[PDB]
């Protein structure tokens, strides 16, 4: 049950705990995970007197690759387990890439415990720096429509998705959050773009009770606020007559609008009027929400440029930065979130997983062994290596943060960092150069519509005979098929190596399947990304899917606001 | 500096834009109200009163097939449109006419006019298509190793297609897909992706047409 | 040897007959039957299969004048048809343009209709031959300094002239000596003197033509 004082104590007694929690932490995940496989080959059983010392000097670091083939195994209906345990109910990918191809993570539900936690102590902390009204509501631009099915009849999944439709979320999340003003199917509509029109609507429908404006990040709500721009009028049109605009076409959520709508013509006229009144829209947030005592997201890192763009859109409403982690795992927390962005810095939390720091002191890079967590220096740089409940033991991630101080015996953790990067030779590919210029062939077909692609990816499916690819779009507007199917058409006729020539003519790789996905999801990837847990350099989204990425592959089916399978060939 | 008197939704104006920024011409377009034909445009053609029209050396050039090849004879240094032998510019004349022809009217045809002229002309521009998608074959493009003369001929019609697919009620692409799909190939060159203007625009002017006479 | 295949009464296949024979190159000549239209014909336009058609290099050029361009292109040696700029050329294909479509639907009027629409076409097919002795301001010939591009496009339809002097009523001497004397210059070349049916049987053809169908 979520209250203030109990859960800030716990808090501060557990950071004060934070060596104890954590080698705790890495007991129960062994306890847990005694039987791992990749384990065996390093000589665990367990318990023992020297079992912190054993596992740093028996265990060694692992990288995406290695990792690759065992989560992989897990998937492709070998349902088997392997890395940490159990078949997991979902599975990810991670930013940057891994030799150019995909890397997958284990999910359970524990991460979903450590999910309410982690924003049921926030949230009391915020609460604490941004009281609310316990009977108003909220903008979250959050998303979770989207399911696939892995080729082996597992679930594979987002963070998000696996968030959202998990069987504890609504009950676990009604007490830490002000209620969503999304109907879910909303929020799991078959098109989050129709959805994030939506969800911009149902926000602004009651936004006097409205106490925050959400999105993980600065980019998915200067996003939402350029799309405002564009689309007030037609919102002000879609409202009024209590008929929304013919744009919307999938039934599920049109059906929950119509439930949701009558003809209601004076409030237009204010609209218009206070809409007309701004300077170039500065300090829109406010204006919609007169109330919001913060605008909440990532601000950080490399959300910091659009920080900008959305502080004009936050006018001067106070910009409150968000916590740090990931189904990777989660790493720290703001516990004084009335810091502003530039200044701020998250304290980790020490039972979501057992940690370990690589310093960057020596030169570039440095071959220094790891120290503890709580043995970190203060203002040195170091890469945080995960062990958790996510397949991750000793884990590289590939990231740089910086100690600016301590929460009593917890350390504050700082992101400057942008890409987990150094590249590597992909197969997904189709050079990234020949995909990007796929997309940017095929795309401005929409282009003729005054509409740009904002985002793409892709995937290979093989559990098809023959085999085929799917390309994923992310666009400004929903739009007619029959420019997309020839877009398809473009994607496919822009793969321009004689290669892929020989194969779909041949038809031994299946015709391409252009499934178009909605707004939201490359902003979903990047919004799960930068918060992983590590430090910011998680931007470099992999572009195309071997059956070995899962994180965009959750949001790759239900809004299929269309997938087809190509007409010519 | 060319001086390009041009119309938003003329396919030929479209034809004169995109050859010259094909080949590589900095250029002032100039927008008609037929309604007022300019002076320079009403010295440029007195009696056809119609565009595209370039003007150079204070000469004024005039049809759009006439007008690209004039752009390739203006600057014949870096992008020719035609092949080096005779014959290759023969055929790229031959469905130069070609497109000019049957495939203009027919079009003309499905988005505006409607009913007994209405499904003549669609099982044309389908026919059209199709003796199209025949020639095309595998090249990337028509009248030449690399984008062509033709290239700029027919591209230009492909931001008309949606207004085609929609009063028609058609779809162009099932029956003959690697046209349209060679077209939005054909909008990566900056040539097209700068000098045409939108298909909802062109769809509504199409649909202004429609209103107007019915 | 080039193999044509000509109608002998089609002004635009004596436009393909001109072109080879003011150049110098030798060729067999056939006469197809459209009601029984050979293979080779069925073959070289599966389209149209329309004339005239040339079949040199064992490759087939459709159209009279695109073959017109198609002979100047393969014979750039010793007469050429067009000047060496650009703009001169530039407005002889204007003008081969203007003859082929307006000035062709004119005199079709003239020679194939009856009633109003004779009349009508009788008064464009007179101001058209204003704007052609107007152009040439009075030039001798159309296309360069000696027998030029868009003199052979018109000089066929000089075939004809007495078709539409007896059927239009009109005297195109009378209001345009020029142009129908521009014609009788062109009469001394054997490119004029040997391709362009007799205008006896061209009467007679075009009046019988105006037998078959009401
Ligand atoms: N940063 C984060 N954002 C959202 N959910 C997170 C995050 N970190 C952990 N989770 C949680 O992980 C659990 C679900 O995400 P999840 O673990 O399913 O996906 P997964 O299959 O491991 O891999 P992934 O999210 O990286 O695709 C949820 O409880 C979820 O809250
Ligand atoms: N073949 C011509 C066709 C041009 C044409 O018909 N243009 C129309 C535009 S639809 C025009 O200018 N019409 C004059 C008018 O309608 O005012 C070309 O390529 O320019
Ligand atoms: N552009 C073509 C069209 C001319 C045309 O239709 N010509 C007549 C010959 S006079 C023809 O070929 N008719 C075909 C038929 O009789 O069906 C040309 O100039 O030859
Ligand atoms: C415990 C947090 C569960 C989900 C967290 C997600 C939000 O809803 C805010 C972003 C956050 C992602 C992140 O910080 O890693
Ligand atoms: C909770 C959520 C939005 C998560 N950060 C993601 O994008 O996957």
């Amino acid at each position: 049950t979520f209250d203030m004082n109990r859960v800030i104590d716990e808090f501060d007694e557990m950071t004060r705990n934070a060596h104890q929690v954590q080698k705790q932490t890495l007991k129960e995940i062994l306890l847990k995970n005694q039987s791992a496989i990749y384990l065996q080959n390093c000589g665990l059983n367990g318990n023992a007197t020297d079992p912190e010392e054993a596992f740093k000097s028996m265990v060694p670091l692992v990288t995406d690759v290695e990792l690759e083939p065992y989560i992989k195994r897990m998937v492709d209906g070998d349902t088997s387990p392997i890395l940490t345990g159990h078949p997991v109910p979902a599975i990810s990918l991670s930013s940057g890439t891994s030799q150019g191809r995909p890397k997958f993570i284990p999910f359970t539900d524990e991460l979903m415990e450590n999910t309410l936690q982690l924003f049921r102590t926030a949230f009391a902390f915020r609460n604490r720096d941004f009281p609310i009204d316990d009977n108003g509501k909220a903008l979250q631009f959050i998303f979770s429509s989207k399911q696939y099915i892995s080729t082996g009849g597992v679930p594979v999944g987002t963070a998000t998705t696996n968030v959202y439709r998990n069987p504890n979320f609504k009950a676990g999340m009604k007490s830490i959050t002000s209620p969503s003003c999304s109907p879910d199917e909303v929020i799991f509509s078959p098109d989050v773009h129709q959805a994030l029109y939506c969800h911009l609507l149902s926000g602004i429908l009651f936004r006097d009770q409205v106490q925050y404006v959400f999105a993980v990040f600065a980019h998915g709500l200067v996003h939402a606020f350029r799309t405002f721009e564009q689309v007030w009028e037609e919102i002000v049109t879609d409202i009024k007559d209590g008929v929304l605009s013919n744009r919307i076409t999938v039934p599920s959520v049109r059906t929950a609008m119509s439930k949701l709508l009558t003809p209601n013509p004076e409030l237009a006229e204010t609209i218009r009027t206070k809409c007309m009144s701004l300077s170039n829209w500065y300090g829109l947030i406010p204006a919609l929400f007169p109330n919001a005592k913060y605008v909440y997201g990532i601000m950080t890192g490399s959300m910091e440029p659009y920080v900008p763009k959305l502080r004009h859109y936050a006018g001067d409403l106070p910009l409150v930065s968000h916590d740090y982690g990931s189904s990777e795992g989660w790493i720290a927390a703001n516990v004084t979130p009335r810091l502003s962005p530039e200044e701020a810095t998250f304290a980790v939390i020490p039972n979501l997983g057992y940690f370990e720091f690589l310093p960057v002191s020596e030169t570039g890079e440095g071959e220094e062994k790891p120290v503890g967590l709580t043995q970190v220096k203060i203002g040195e740089e170091y890469e945080v290596v995960i062990t958790n409940y996510a397949g991750l033991y000793r884990y590289r991630l590939g990231d740089v943060v910086k100690v600016i101080g301590f929460y009593n015996n917890t350390p504050q953790l700082k992101f400057i960092c942008r890409r987990n990067l150094i590249l590597s030779i992909n197969i997904d590919k189709n050079t990234e150069r020949d995909l990007q210029l796929s997309v940017e062939s095929a795309a401005k077909r929409l282009s003729e519509e005054k509409i740009e692609v904002i985002d793409f990816s892709s995937y290979i499916d093989v559990s098809t005979d023959p085999g085929h690819y799917a390309i994923f779009w992310e666009i400004s507007g929903e739009t007619n098929e029959d420019v997309l199917q020839d877009c398809c058409n473009c994607l496919d006729r822009a793969f321009i190596d004689a290669g892929y020539v020989s194969s779909r003519k041949c038809k031994t790789i299946g015709a391409l399947e252009l499934r178009v996905v909605a707004k939201g999801t490359f902003r979903k990837i990047q919004e799960h990304f930068l918060g992983l847990g590590s430090s910011a350099g998680q931007f470099k989204m992999p572009r195309c899917v071997k059956p070995s990425n899962a994180k965009v592959l959750q949001i790759l089916c239900e809004n299929v606001v269309s997938s087809y399978f190509s007409t010519a060939f | 500096l060319p001086i390009l008197l041009d119309y938003w939704p003329s396919m030929f104006g479209m034809r004169a834009r995109v050859a010259l920024r094909e080949k590589g011409v900095e250029f002032e377009y100039r927008e008609e109200d037929f309604s007022n034909k300019s002076p320079l445009l009403l010295q440029s053609n007195p009696i056809h009163k119609k565009i595209p029209v370039l003007v150079h050396n204070g000469k004024p050039v005039c049809e759009s097939l006439n007008v690209v090849q004039y752009v390739d004879e203006a600057w014949p240094e870096k992008n020719p449109f035609f092949p080096s032998d005779p014959y290759g510019r023969a055929q790229a004349r031959f469905w130069a006419d070609f497109v000019d022809k049957k495939f203009t009217d027919a079009q003309f045809k499905v988005w505006g006019k409607k009913g007994e002229e209405q499904e003549a002309g669609k099982k044309e521009f389908i026919e059209a298509v199709k003796i199209l998608e025949s020639e095309l074959g595998d090249k990337p493009y028509f009248g030449g190793d690399s984008f062509g003369y033709v290239d700029i001929s027919l591209i230009t019609f492909s931001s008309w297609f949606q207004a085609y697919e929609k009063f028609g009620n058609f779809s162009i692409e099932s029956e003959s897909p690697k046209l349209i799909a060679w077209a939005k190939r054909c909008m990566e060159k900056e040539s097209v992706s700068k000098s045409l203007p939108d298909s909802e625009k062109i769809v509504a002017y199409a649909a202004e047409y429609r209103k107007n006479n019915l």
